[PDB]
This record gives C-alpha cells, structure tokens and sequence, in this order.
C-alpha cells in the first residue's frame, strides 16, 4: 500500500 | 555519474537446441537513461525490459531479457550505451559464464 | 524465520527540452516486485506485477492508482523547485528518487523504518531511525527541512510506517505465502574449463535461489582461498529467482581435493560440493 | 521460509572391564536440544532441555522415557552382536551411534528423511533417500541388511519419518514458536589489535546469532581475499545462540579501506562494517 | 518424539 | 581415532569486572571418553558441560562451561585429555581471541 504525500520539498 | 556494469548470461544451462532465456543485467549506473539492445550476430534481438529500479546507493538496475535457442553457432551480445560512455560497450554471451 | 520487508521506489525524471517529467513507482515485498506505475503510459494505472497480489479487487487498484497519480505531480514539482534551490539550469535534465518502506521483526512490529531522498544520484535528505527528526545533505535540503519540519509530516510518515506499511505487509504475505514464505534452494553443480593446459577452471554454480542472499565458498581439505576465487555478483534469473557463482583455477589433477561449500536459507544443510 | 527438521543423535558405549554400557539421546530441533537421556542416571528418565518442551504433560515423558530405556537395551545387544560380527577383542571399549530424523519443507511433507549407524566412527549402515533401501559399509553391515530385510523395518521407519516425525516436529515449532521460529540477528562489531607495529589485526566479531548459519567475509574497496583472512569455527554461546568471528592483518593506517560483510537469515540486510 | 526400535543389529 | 579441536573464548566481549561466562567448545573427536576442564590459575574450577553429541562426520562434540569474571590479572585456561593425546592440552584464554 502507497504512502501518500501532500508535499513537495 | 556512473558508468554500468553488464553481465550477460542464460536463465539455465545452456544446451544446444533447447529453449531458454537470456538475459542481460545492467546495474550501478546514473543517471537512468540508458539503451539495452540483445543481438544475434550483430542482430537486435526483440526483447523484455524490467521496469526501471534502483539499488541502496542509488545506482539503476536494469534486466533486458528474450527466449532463445543456443545452438553451436549462434552468437549473441548485449549492447549498452550510455552518458558515462564515450562509445557503446558489448558484452559477448558464451555458455561458461 | 527472517524479517521481512515492503519497500517502494520512486523515480523522478524532468525532460526540459521535452518541458515535461516522468514518473517511476515499482513495489517490492522483500526479494519480490508486485507493482509498477510509469507516467508516460497513456491512461496510466498501479498495475500488477505477481500472480498473487491481482486477487485485489478494484478498490485497491483506484486508490493506489489515485494516489500514484498525484505523486507524479508533487514530485513535478518537486523537480521544479530542486532546480530552484540549486538555482539549477533551464535545459539540463535532473533525477529525483525515494526509497522507503518497513523491516518487520517476528516480534510483528516495525524493527525499522526508512524514508530516503536523492538528487541527481546524491543523498539529499532522509528520515531518521527514531522516525522523529531528518538528516540534511546540504543547505538546499536544510530548506526542505525546515519546510517539512513545519508540516509535520515525519508524523504523518511515522504513523504510515509504523502503522499502513506494517499493516499491509503483513496482508501481502498471507496473500502470497505459497511463494513470498518459502525460501527455494539453489540448484548447484561444478564445471570444469580449460584455462590453461596446466590451468583448469573450476566454476561453482548456483540457480533458481530465492530469496537473493548467499554464500559461496571454495575449500581445499578445509583451507579456504576466496583471496583468489573468481565471483559473480548475484544476478537474476528473469522468472523471480537469482542466480550467482565462485570460480577458480586449480592444478590439472588436483580437482578432487577442492570442495565448493554453499550456504542458503532454502537449503537442509549447507551443501560442499567437488568436480565428478 | 527455511526447511526445519527434527533429529536425535543416539550414542551406545561398552565398557567390558566395567562389563556394562552406557547410553544418551539428544534430541534437536533446528539447532534446538531439547532432551537428553542418559541410562547411568540412577532413575533414568527423558528430560527437558529447553522451557517450551516442559508444557508437554506425564504421559508424554513416560512415553518417551519407556521407549528410551527399551533403546538403552537394544543397544546394549547391538554391541554384543558387533563384537560378535567383528570377532571384537572381549577388552576393548567399542562405541555404536545412529542419527536421525526429519527435514520438512514449506509444503508440509517430508522433503528428506535419514537414518544412519557407525561403528567405531566409521561408517556402519544408513536408510537410502527413498527410505526404501540400506547402504552397507561393510560385510558385517550386509548381515544387518539381511537381518533387517526380513524384518522390514524400513517400512517401520519410512512410516516413522514420513508420519510420526514429520507430525511432532510441527507440533514442537507451535510449542516453541517464540524461540524456534525466530531468527537472532548476531551483534557484531570489529576490534583492532597490533600483531606488529607494522602489521595490525583486524577482527570481525558476529555474537548472539541463532541460527547456526552465517557469512562473514572482508572486503577493501569490493575486494575479496579470504585467502588471507583467519576464520574460526561457529562455537556455541551458551545459551543457545552462537559465535563466530573472521580476522585479518592490514597495513597501519589502512583500516578504513577494509570492509567485513555479513549475511544472516536474522538481518534485515547484509551489513558491512569498518573499523572506527 | 523418539523414534522405537524393537530390533537390534 | 581422531584428536579434539579446542576453542577458549568468553560468551560476551570480555570486561574487566563485569561478570561473564567461559566456555570451552571441544569438537571433532574419537572416541567419546573425554576429561576437559577449566582453570584459573591451573586451578580446577566448578563447571557445567553439556549432553554428549557429534556431528555428520560422527566426531563428538562438548561444551564445557561456567560463569567468570575477568579482570586484569586472573588468567583462564582450559585443559583436555584424550586417548589420542600422549599428554593434556592446554589453550590459554584471551580476551581478544
């Protein structure tokens, strides 16, 4: 299961 | 930059005139872009390409791969080119390696 | 018997000239690939890629494909902004990757936990062990340190790996226990090649072997030379298995008194094999 | 993920000045003891070793030790009936041993079964792989192989091993499933000792591991040369862990150059280690 | 679980 | 007839005032019969040794154990005798083997 991110550096 | 190490060689012990696979690995190399061509005599061959990966130092790894029939003639290759590379590298297949 | 792993790896690729990125995930359950995601595919999908995880319905498939999706354009921009921070050329291709993901004790819970950035094949920035702070490459990344350091998300990446990434291993390998939990042996055998008249090769052989590690091993009457054995590195068989060997050159008569000893998970008893 | 097995190591001993013989069992799982019997022991019983095994009631231990004291006579007569075979010196000590038991893969069978005798340390008779035939050593072995031929007690132990012992080795890996079923990751970490002003040792020390197994080669620069290194023999712990260490002289000031590797089912990854 | 025996050598 | 390996080492790396274990691991012999004792300062201690048992090649096996404390001057051997040995084996411990 894929982590999800909001953010970009 | 890195430039990728090859090493090409028979899913199974390679025996004339049964079917096998084989494959080319191409590992340890950056950046990513890259060109894997199977040959048979000089020949590109149709083959499978993994999905692009990548090791704990960041270096890619690629597995380029067909079925093929070994007999006491062919001669099969892989060729890579690459950044790294002033020229395209060839690695020769041969059944003890 | 072993820890086992799940473990992801994005790759991120900007074509400037082309003015566009593409957008790499592949999945791994410990030695095993199952996923795959590419952006350039015209309507792409998170897409199976072993037997054993396509008896997941639909709903997987959506949400992990959702959210694959949205990757791609946070690591776009990602991309972006590295060029920003590096102040970093118009037309020069860069290369952005993640790897993360869970090792799991037999204790069922998260023995360890990774997030790691690169740049340009460069360590950029990674959580910590702890999972509570993040160590910075450089002053570009300090940036991003300080950025995410305010968002919070070592929290929110704590909790995935300490809670989502765990949970779901521990689903896949019920999934695919028939071949994710049994370690297959590898099928061994010598060769014998001529390198000389009074030279011979001897080439230990090992295939088939999952999961990847091994240990191959020369001997004479106990005496043990790899200062001058001949290895491989391991390499794959194309069908989910590996495949590696040792080699060395041995006096033309004297094959007998060498002995190829071979250690691996999937085997009864480690096994010394010699020339016949 | 790794085949297990089910073993006991029978030793017989005569002692004719005495006019008497001594018998022990050992039992293993994995590298696991768990019993022991001794027939000197004033009211020679099969005993626990291990803390799992102890949740095994009564008549579990009075079938066991019932069938052990049966063994102890049996074994007794064995030895009369070699110096018989052997025309044996009515004085000298003899000693008779056989091992057995069961490896088991993921699939739930027997992958192999083995039964075997020595006399004297060498080599007496063994059950062939098919479990169907015996190997004997020598012309007194024969007789055996005629004698147990009729008896056909190779269906006794075919039956045995693909039953019985295939049936409680599963039911000892539940009993003991936090221990036996746990891999230990050895603590490993490297020391430095000045073997000449100009010459100092390197050793690579791997502690605590379970089980037995493990790979520990030196590597300067992806380079091997085990040629050189000195490697001791896995020695147990002592507390049913093991310990191994490998060693190597290296130019002073060249420490950093030198990398051990180590490879273990308990690890999460291989890990290599340099001097610090 | 031990294995019985009944026969000697 | 085969004579006993020997190895002399403590169950955790060895310091000085804290309490440990020393074991002494004899392997590889024939036949079983077997003295094998541990000393501090020539001096027989009070030990365990384990069941009795050998290995594929059919050569018996021992642990012989207890607990110690080393310091900087207490010295540890262990002591074998064995048919196949005209006289006793000693090996020296030391911390760093």
């Amino acid at each position: 299961a894929l982590l999800s991110s909001k953010t970009s550096v | 930059a890195r430039p990728p190490k090859v090493q090409v060689y028979s899913r199974h012990p390679a025996e004339n005139g049964k079917p096998n696979y084989l494959n080319c690995y191409v590992s340890g190399f950056h950046p990513p872009q890259i060109e894997i061509d199977l040959l048979k005599n000089g020949e590109k061959m149709n083959a499978e390409q993994s999905d692009l990966s990548f090791s704990k130092d960041w270096s890619f790894y690629l597995l380029v791969h067909t079925e093929f029939t070994p007999n006491a003639v062919d001669q099969y290759s892989c060729r890579v080119k690459h950044v790294t590379l002033d020229k395209p590298k060839i690695v020769k297949w041969d059944r003890d390696h | 018997m072993g820890p086992h792993s799940l473990r992801y790896f994005y790759t991120a690729v900007s074509r400037p000239d082309r003015g566009d990125s593409r957008f790499f995930i592949v999945g791994y359950v410990d030695d095993t690939q199952f996923v795959r995601f590419d952006s350039d595919a015209p309507n792409a999908k998170m897409e199976p890629r072993a037997q054993w995880i396509k008896q997941e319905g639909p709903e997987y498939w959506d949400r992990e494909t959702q959210i694959s999706k949205e990757a791609a354009q946070n690591y776009r921009g990602s991309l972006n902004n590295l060029r920003g921070y590096y102040n970093q050329s118009e037309a020069g291709s860069h290369t952005f990757q993640n790897m993360y993901g869970c090792y799991l004790g037999p204790d069922g819970l998260l023995l360890r936990g990774y997030h790691q950035f690169a740049y340009d094949g460069a360590d950029y920035i990674a959580l910590n062990e702890d999972l509570r702070s993040w160590t910075a490459a450089d002053m570009a990344a300090q940036i991003t340190k300080r950025k995410w350091k305010a968002a919070h998300e070592a929290e929110r990446d704590r909790n995935y790996l300490q809670g989502t990434c765990v949970e779901w291993l521990q689903k896949y390998l019920e999934m695919g226990k028939d071949t994710l939990q049994r370690a297959e042996p590898p099928k061994t055998h010598v060769t014998r090649h001529p390198s000389s008249d009074l030279g011979v090769t001897l080439r230990c052989w090992a295939l088939g072997f999952y999961p990847k590690e091994i240990s191959l091993t020369w001997q004479r009457e106990g005496q043990d030379q790899s200062q001058d054995m001949e290895l491989v590195e391991t390499r794959p068989s194309g069908d989910g298995t590996f495949q590696k060997w040792a080699a060395l050159v041995v006096p033309p008569g004297e094959e007998q008194s060498y002995t190829c000893h071979v250690q691996h998970e999937g085997l009864q008893e480690p096994l010394t094999l010699r020339w016949d």
